[PDB]
């Protein structure tokens, strides 16, 4: 169980 | 006629959870910002803070000062902020304490977008706890101060406009001026 929402900089 | 705000220019800082992101108040080696950043866009509307909070991990966050990426080694919630602790202290601390101001007082803001200081103004907090700012999208975590002689007063964090666009935000322990909560609604 990890958070995979996606990094935007 | 607004405070000099060079002191609190050097402590603001871009804070990045995912796709949300904010201005934050970086403090000696602690990061303060609206705990509402660790909400997706789905999130915003109801969010469940305790959850969420359980979902994140340190690296989850992105915390920037300029070009400087600061390492994120501990998060805690406070009330309506997030408290981030970073293995770097901010070397332009200036001396500071945190204060809850009444209805009727003025202080200055620093509005702020996407990390970098914008202007700078006088406000005043209506009786409803409301104040007439000056605030674009992006100014989130835009923090009101006053100058007390070598002393920063930190006094407001921005959290968000009202549908009569007045806005509404907390000091700086997480707690909302008025009866308002952090939610899109
Ligand atoms: C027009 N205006 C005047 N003051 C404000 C302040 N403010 C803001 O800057 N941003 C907000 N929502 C976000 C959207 C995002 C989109 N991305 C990619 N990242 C975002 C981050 C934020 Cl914070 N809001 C709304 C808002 C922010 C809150 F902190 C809250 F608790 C409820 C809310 F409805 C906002 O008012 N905009």
């Amino acid at each position: 169980g990890t958070d995979t929402t996606l990094e935007h900089h | 006629m607004a405070f000099p705000s060079g002191k609190v220019e050097g402590c603001m800082v871009q804070v990045t959870c995912g796709t949300t992101t904010l201005n934050g108040l970086w403090l000696d080696d602690v990061v303060y910002c609206p705990r509402h950043v660790i909400c997706t866009s789905e999130d915003m509307l109801n969010p469940n803070y305790e959850d969420l909070l359980i979902r994140k991990s340190n690296h989850n966050f992105l915390v920037q000062a300029g070009n400087v990426q600061l390492r994120v080694i501990g998060h805690s919630m406070q009330n309506c902020v997030l408290k981030l602790k970073v293995d770097t202290a901010n070397p332009k601390t200036p001396k500071y304490k945190f204060v809850r101001i009444q209805p009727g007082q003025t202080f200055s803001v620093l509005a702020c977008y996407n990390g970098s200081p914008s202007g700078v103004y006088q406000c005043a907090m209506r009786p409803n706890f409301t104040i007439k700012g000056s605030f674009l999208n992006g100014s989130c975590g835009s923090v009101g101060f006053n100058i007390d002689y070598d002393c920063v007063s930190f006094c407001y964090m921005h959290h968000m406009e009202l549908p009569t666009g007045v806005h509404a935000g907390t000091d700086l322990e997480g707690n909302f001026y008025g009866p308002f909560v952090d939610r899109q609604t």
